[PDB]
């Protein structure tokens, strides 16, 4: 988690927001998927988001959908990502890695032992999509004892005590889905959560511009990355080009 | 917190993401209220008894078991409104929805009876229903559609992902998550994340009930054993409910063997599977080594699912309950035995659990055993299966 703590104070110092992709590992292949993620970086990226894939995902829209059976097509397994996750932090040692992952991938072989190579590799957060707060226990615990972060959405139907929850528990980022926005994000700051990341669908730079002057540390883009995959597929080139513009775009509305 | 615990053992749990626990706290006090509402018990009675036609039959079956030590009994959920057990729970849930003043349905399908059963309670209680469906699964299940849409249903194909189930299933949530307001997401099985295992099982629990009652008139006792098939638990848990604390009485529930467990193609997670997290749940799933949810396979779409509700894997674990598996070809012949020998035509679902009885009696034909069977639905559905198979092999 470490490695955010210092991203943000370095945000901070820059009078910065953060502007953080989702991808999903293996989309549309392992070595088009290295390649886009050394692109988002080198594009500004200041972390990523990245996802496993798994067989039956059923808290992700149409668009991940997509890259998620793309990404079996190139036979991509949770091991694989893994090996891809070890090569992402040997090249970029400062840019904080958090995964998106369904429970049963955290569960399969023992959560500790997930957690553990989690942090072999230098991953930094883990948002497990489908374990909310009240059952996230035994998550968090695995993770803060191998030194990661572990990541909670703060929903827009959030109340006073699912507030205080999710800032005792996250560290790394609270994952805003946007009560009045600024509000919440006011909330957040007296609870002494994890700096705030929009993520309310976040696809032009006019909206990260918004969450820096509602007061968020920065904004995550949940599709818009994978769209751009999906629409240049044909042309890895162009895919590339796109994704850099975008990325682009994005960070320069960050610079507040 | 919640009202209720949401775990049986280790199994269970509410394992959704943040942006549903309100829709299923809501819908937990609802039920809760709604179990100490005499009005909505006699609301839930009414269309149970007028409407569905409970209580159904308990059908000695004399035939099958001539010149053995055996009798058995049949719970008649085949002759049910809808031609199974279903109907029961979704009319409780569709009493819910109105409870929390919802207007609308959502439910997903794959093969379409629960998609049958969730139409024909919202057409009866005036709710506006939409049921998901995979592309590739309208395509296949034509009379299930229009059945679904002569009642009035939308049936939404969803072509994204793998247009299939899961894709149903994910866009039926994604759906409820925004919707949850005015919009009641009817599950059709005991599985999924609290509260839905406990308010299916209180929903199906008159299955047990009644067999107690008419099983105390006919024989003056107790079953020895009740045996019902399991697809995601829902006529097994509301058979054995009744009958949790009687000691005496077997609970045994079948999972469908498929070509055979050793074939890897089955359905058999609770004894053939691993526990893993997946639909909201912490349940026994046939998984891959790597966490991947396994495809599974009966000759019995209704069986055909590769997890099970988490109540089924705590009284296994306990040893209060017993699971054992019946395959595709022991299933074939109950089918073939009960239609011969009672005029019966039973769902290829229930003919699993037939067929284990079969086996108990015919392994042991002078052990005394009162047994009942629940025969969750009728056959008419299997015909064309059933044909295809006989002629394939040329009998
Ligand atoms: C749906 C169905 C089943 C399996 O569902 P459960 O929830 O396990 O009861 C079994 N029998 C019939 C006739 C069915 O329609
Ligand atoms: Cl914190
Ligand atoms: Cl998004
Ligand atoms: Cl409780
Ligand atoms: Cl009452
Ligand atoms: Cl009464
Ligand atoms: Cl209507
Ligand atoms: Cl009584
Ligand atoms: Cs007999
Ligand atoms: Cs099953």
């Amino acid at each position: 988690m470490e490695r955010y703590e210092n991203l943000f104070a370095q945000l901070n110092d820059r009078r910065e927001g953060a502007f953080v992709p989702f991808v999903t590992l293996g989309d549309p292949g392992i070595e088009q998927s290295l390649k886009i993620i050394d692109t988002l970086i080198d594009a500004g990226a200041d972390a990523l988001e990245l996802g496993v894939p798994f067989s039956d995902p059923l808290a992700d829209g149409p668009t991940i959908q997509n890259a998620n059976l793309r990404a079996f097509a190139a036979g991509v397994t949770p091991a694989q990502c893994f090996e891809m996750l070890a090569l992402i932090r040997e090249k970029h040692p400062t840019i904080p890695i958090g995964l998106l992952m369904y429970a049963n991938l955290v569960f399969n072989n023992g959560i500790d032992a997930f957690y553990a190579r989690c942090e072999q590799v230098g991953v930094d957060s883990v948002l497990v999509a489908d374990v909310p707060v009240e059952e996230s226990a035994p998550f968090r615990q695995a993770a803060l004892r191998h030194n990661i972060a572990p990541i909670f959405i703060c929903p827009p139907n959030a109340d006073d005590d699912l507030l205080r929850q999710v800032a005792s528990y996250g560290r790394g980022y609270t994952y805003l889905l946007s009560l009045p926005l600024h509000h919440l994000i006011e909330k957040l700051k007296e609870y002494h959560a994890a700096p705030a990341l929009q993520g309310f669908g976040i696809s032009s730079p006019e909206q990260v511009s918004a969450a820096v002057r509602a007061g968020a540390a920065g904004a995550i883009s949940g599709s818009a990355i994978v769209k751009i995959i999906e629409k240049n597929l044909a042309s890895p080139k162009q895919m590339l080009a796109e994704l850099r513009s975008f990325v682009s775009a994005m960070k320069a509305a960050s610079r507040a | 917190t919640t009202l209720l615990n949401p775990y049986f053992g280790e199994f269970g749990g509410m394992y959704v993401p943040q942006i549903l626990m309100p829709a299923l706290n809501q819908l937990e006090e609802a039920f809760v209220s709604a179990q100490k509402d005499p009005e909505f018990q006699a609301q839930f009675a009414d269309l149970l008894k007028n409407y569905a036609g409970r209580p159904t039959a308990l059908t000695k079956c004399q035939n099958i078991t001539a010149g053995t030590r055996t009798t058995l009994y049949l719970k008649r959920e085949d002759l049910l409104h809808g031609g199974a057990h279903k109907t029961n729970q979704v009319l409780g849930q569709a009493l819910l929805a109105k409870r929390m003043g919802k207007s609308e349905i959502i439910a997903e399908t794959g093969a379409g009876q629960h998609g049958v059963a969730s139409a024909l309670a919202s057409a009866l209680l005036g709710l506006k229903c939409r049921i998901y469906m995979g592309a590739k699964d309208v395509e296949r299940q034509s009379p299930n559609v229009f059945r679904m849409r002569l009642m009035g249903a939308e049936v939404i194909p969803v072509h994204s992902g793998s247009a299939t189930l899961t894709d149903a299933c994910n866009e039926a949530l994604r759906d409820w998550s925004g919707s949850y307001e005015t919009a009641h997401y009817m599950l059709g099985t005991a599985a999924g994340p609290h509260p839905y295992p406990t308010i299916v099982r209180e929903f199906q629990r008159m299955i047990g009930e009644e067999t107690k009652a008419q099983i105390l008139d006919k024989e003056g006792r107790l079953p020895d054993a009740v045996i019902a098939c399991v697809g995601g638990g829902s006529n097994a848990i509301g058979m054995f409910a009744d009958f949790i604390n009687d000691t005496s009485v077997g609970l045994i529930g079948v999972e469908p063997g498929g070509h055979g467990i050793e074939t890897g193609e089955h359905g058999a997670p609770l004894k053939h599977g691993r526990v893993g997290i997946y639909f909201g749940m912490k349940a026994p799933m046939m998984q891959t080594a790597d966490g991947q949810i396994e495809e599974s396979y009966s000759i019995s779409a209704g069986l055909d699912f590769p997890s099970v509700g988490p109540q089924h894997a705590y009284l296994n674990s306990i040893g209060r309950a017993d699971y054992v598996s019946i395959t595709d070809d022991e299933a074939l012949e109950a089918f073939k035995t009960l239609c011969r020998h009672e005029g019966i035509i039973p769902a290829l679902e229930s003919s699993h659990a037939l067929a284990h009885a079969l086996k108990m009696m015919r392994e042991q034909p002078e052990k005394e055993q009162l047994l009942v069977v629940n025969l969750s639905g009728r056959g008419d559905k299997d015909i064309f299966t059933v044909h295809d198979i006989l002629k394939a092999r040329g009998e």
